[PDB]
């Protein structure tokens, strides 16, 4: 089998501890090559938990979370609370597609209890204060992408996308 | 705001297109194409809406409620449509080219004018401040182009001269900078001065005579003679889909428009006219 | 757009129509006008131009008559109705090239006078053949229609 | 699936064929062939449909209701046709060749250009989404060919050098030989760069002077002189026949189309023009 | 049965044969022979039809209506001709 | 339930028997209402066998038998030589459609074995011999549609429509 | 004369052994020659019954089953349920037509009476889940076309033709 985990992209930094193996196989769909980001999955109906941001499953179709699909085992301290599902790679909402995928694949999702003691009133949240992406790139986009700063020298263009191509809905709870 | 997001897209003609208009004897063509206001081909917003609505109702017969309430329910008119198309604006029409002592010998190029690019920039400006619809690079290219207005401009800097549609000699110059290609097609784009551009474009349209023949004796039936205008393959139109905030709009834009690539526009589809590719400018560039 | 070309063709036709003094030369030029535009747009401008000049008998007397036409309007073309009609059509083409800034008039008049520069004229015309063929069709068809309308069918 | 069935077919010319789109503004003496948007000859799907429909209405005189359902009524129509024809794309034209030196020479060859194969790719991609059809074999062949778009190539042959139509020297590069034939005759197929391909194809057309003669005195009648343009024998076009679900479409596709081999396109059929073989890609590949 | 009858024939040149293809400028023969698509000599079926129809019209003056029916009329065509000539392929040449 | 039997309409007179209901309720599928015959059934891949007139299963999709579906039951002297099939009324290949159907029907078709003994070559047959038109009105359209020539004033209309609508393929051996 | 057995090719595992002749005669009709599978038979108006899939008829020209025509006779345990039929080789709705056929054929087809005690609804089904194609090449062709695995290292081609050629219709009961 081939397996991936979906890592979010918040303006909070607890993200780099979510995977164990960097490559594992030889197939990463979310790849960046001299134009911008590609094959980023966008889940809908989930709401972030930015204090340890974990996508709480809500019912609002307007709520969404855009993150990248990377091959690796999730933390090797999971599979009891993460959302594990295998889907046939064609019904998956991902934007900026470049190439066709392997027709079926297993996905690990950061998850949580819904916490039904607090009215889940979500909120449209962008990624601004480019210092808050400046760090997470050298945090996430280096332990996920070694290819940056050895093939990517126009890092400004991997800034000018995460600036607006990555939004979500947070819960501020 | 009640127009919360916008979806700019391109309309690539896979086959020839005939979005008809009022047939009448004043245009040496019985069935002319829809003219915009400057004589350019256009697609009316109503034609786009109706065609895409029919296509979606056929292809997703379960999302029928979402489609009805985003693009306007027909049998229960009591609620405005949450979605709206702008008139499709001609962005580029293909033209036959004869190179003249140039580097890359092409046989056809994309031809635009400055009027069309002004209208495209109008559409792009009016939606750029929607906090998700950003596409800065596209309108930046359009502005670099519009600065050079007055001169027949080429984007890929190798032509310096050409004959367009076998009839129009024009001299071209670069843009002093590479200006990365608007579309990802491997064909140069020519932004022409408007006076000569109207001629090149009006010559790039297909004018066809058609007849009705009696099945028995292979003679033509009396009166069965008329002309139609088509818009060639490879022609590009530009339009925008505007959507209000309601949640069915979210699910529409989520999984109705992501699986929407080809669509039938216009009339005469039994003659194979009207197959169209929709390119969303949210993933390409 | 090529709408001034009809005025241009009217005056060029008036020139060559007065220059051809023999009526048989008029009818010969009529046949030339109806054949050579077909041939220009079926075989190319360069083949048909070589064919025209080979048939034109470009000797210095005929060339002087051509130049006088370019200037005088009292000039007269001589020399064997076939040859004179081919030279009248050569003048038609050259007159277009002059009045449309494709060829500098002084360089042309120099070519029709010296001999080394006639090959230079032909070489320049060779490099301008796509442009010329694209630009001159309206004019040549106007010439064809004028010749069919004004010169009696033989 | 927007379309129930989707059958691409080839249009091998058995005799020279002359489809019209008659005299232009300028060449009032010519009866030219129908042209594409980028200059190559084409068959408008209106001509395709009319001819094939007139043929079927006589060859299958008992399935006339199936034909009126799929290809439209013509007495009093009360609904659209369920069948569409795409315009015939020029796929390959024959050209005379003088091969310098190789395995036993050929005297003619099939010539195509990258622009034509690109249009074929567009047809195949668009209908692979509007149908459950998938032509992965033909599409893989065409993309392997389009990979080498710069250089003039030749298929399953070397030839390394040639004169086409006794006017055009081309240098040919053997692609890989791994790509099997497409129009599997014995003759090779040359994919030319489109600048030289346009010239070769224009030479491979047939322009014919024709006259009308007084019967009593064997002299040309005044005015009876004109030119016509023919597409040569062995020319291959490409088109698709598309249909929506009807239970008349299933009959049409499984009965009528499996027994449709030779039809008569275009005009001048009394002088033997127009006989055509259809080949139905789903079996010839 | 699109065609009622289908009668192939051979055309034998008794004397030398000349069907002209018209002149151009790059032809190097004032009067060339009608050529195939692959260079061989042919007879365009228009030439065949015209010659044969003229012959028949002056040869069978009583069956004129039959000729006009099968090979088309001459003055006011209100229907197509039922007859069809194909182009004459070169079959064999004496060497 | 909702049962119909399919009576073929050849130029032979050998089916005026195998209908033991003929009314059932008050409805039929094939109708005759002041414009012509409606809901005519077409069956493909089958040919008639006038000698023991039934439908023989060909595999040729160009073989069809056109007839009328009437609420009925053969004789009870069957259920060994009849195709008995229940299908949801939208698999019915009907021509001259007027209304809608019950979305589930039982249908009895006069069947036969292919008898792989003589090549099943077939021939198109159209209804000619207007004497046959008359006796097919008498044997079928009269004693199935009891209102024939009782309300319809334009019986020559249904004559003209029998002339053109019902054709079939016959083995003839 | 010469016997032809129709091997239907659905995704189900029920075609273990019911034919007899592996070679028997001196040829086949469906072949495999370096270009895919040729001369594939299609029967319209029939649907598979994937629980022991036999071609149950239906009067719907939209339903069809595609398969191969091997030369032979079935298992000498049948001729009580199969359709046997002889037809002049030009009624056959063939696809990928390569050769002409031999003027008459004895065709055996797995048959099941429609059994009108439950309505017949059909679903279009193709052959995916490459486990299926990998087992079916071995299951049928390695037993009938001993040419494969003895002519072709190009099994992937004679596999993709299966993946994109043999669709059919099922029942869902």
């Amino acid at each position: 089998s081939t397996q991936r985990e979906y890592v979010f992209i918040p303006i909070t930094n607890s993200i780099t501890i979510d995977v164990k193996i960097t490559i594992g196989g030889s197939d990463h769909i979310t790849n960046i090559d001299e134009r911008g980001i590609h094959n980023v999955l966008v889940i809908t109906g989930y709401a972030v938990d930015e204090k340890n941001g974990r996508l709480v499953p809500t019912l609002d179709p307007c709520d969404y979370v855009k993150g990248i699909l990377v091959a690796g085992t999730p933390q090797q301290a999971q599979s009891n609370d993460f959302l594990t599902l295998k889907l046939p790679a064609n019904k998956l909402y991902l934007i900026r597609k470049k190439g066709n995928i392997s027709d079926d694949l297993k996905i690990y999702i950061p998850y949580s209890s819904p916490d039904a003691r607090n009215s889940m009133k979500t909120k449209p949240v962008s990624i601004s204060d480019d210092t808050i992406v400046n760090n997470i790139i050298k945090e996430v986009f280096d332990k996920i992408y070694n290819i940056t700063q050895k093939e990517k020298v126009k890092i400004e263009k991997v800034k000018e996308d995460i600036k607006e191509l990555f939004s979500y809905y947070a819960l501020e709870q | 705001p009640y127009y919360a997001f916008a979806e700019p897209f391109f309309i690539h003609a896979i086959t020839h297109l005939h979005v008809g208009s009022g047939s009448s004897v004043e245009e040496e063509i019985a069935l002319p194409f829809q003219r915009d206001e400057l004589g350019y081909p256009t697609i009316y917003a109503s034609s786009l809406k109706g065609a895409i609505k029919s296509f979606l109702l056929k292809e997703f017969p379960d999302k029928r409620d979402v489609i009805y309430k985003v693009l306007g329910e027909d049998e229960n008119p009591e609620e405005a449509s949450l979605g709206t198309f702008l008139d499709a604006i001609l962005f580029a029409i293909p033209s036959r080219i004869i190179e003249i002592d140039s580097a890359k010998p092409y046989v056809w190029v994309y031809v635009t004018t400055y009027e069309l690019l002004k209208k495209v920039k109008l559409y792009l400006d009016s939606i750029s401040q929607l906090s998700n619809a950003s596409f800065s690079n596209l309108k930046n290219k359009i502005d670099t182009i519009l600065a050079k207005e007055g001169k027949n401009i080429t984007l890929d800097s190798d032509l310096k001269s050409a004959i367009l549609n076998e009839d129009f000699y024009v001299e071209l110059e670069a843009l002093n900078n590479k200006i990365p290609s608007i579309i990802n097609a491997g064909v140069p784009l020519l932004v022409l001065e408007d006076s000569i551009g109207r001629e090149v474009i009006n010559r790039s349209l297909i004018r066809v005579r058609r007849i009705r023949i009696d099945r028995d004796k292979k003679v033509v039936e009396t009166g069965g003679l008329w002309s139609e205008e088509y818009v060639p393959m490879k022609t590009i139109f530009f339009s925008v889909l505007l959507g209000k905030e309601s949640k069915e709009s979210a699910i529409f834009a989520s999984c109705i428009l992501r699986n929407l690539r080809y669509v039938i526009l216009g009339g005469k589809e039994t003659i194979g006219k009207g197959i169209v590719e929709l390119r969303w400018v949210k993933d390409v560039i | 757009l090529y709408e001034e070309d009809y005025k241009l063709a009217l005056e060029a036709f008036k020139k060559v129509f007065n220059a051809l003094t023999h009526y048989g030369a008029k009818q010969a030029f009529r046949s030339r006008a109806r054949d050579l535009v077909e041939e220009i747009y079926n075989s190319g401008f360069i083949p048909t131009f070589f064919y025209i000049i080979s048939k034109a008998e470009l000797n210095s007397d005929s060339l002087d008559s051509l130049i006088s036409l370019f200037s005088s309007d009292n000039a007269i073309l001589r020399g064997s109705d076939e040859n004179v009609s081919y030279s009248a059509y050569l003048f038609i083409i050259l007159y277009y090239l002059i009045k449309r800034g494709i060829i500098e008039q002084k360089f042309l008049i120099q070519a029709l006078r010296c001999e080394k520069t006639r090959l230079d004229l032909i070489d320049k015309l060779y490099n301008l053949a796509p442009i010329i063929s694209a630009k001159i069709r309206t004019y040549l068809l106007a010439i064809k229609r004028l010749s069919e309308a004004l010169i009696e069918a033989r």
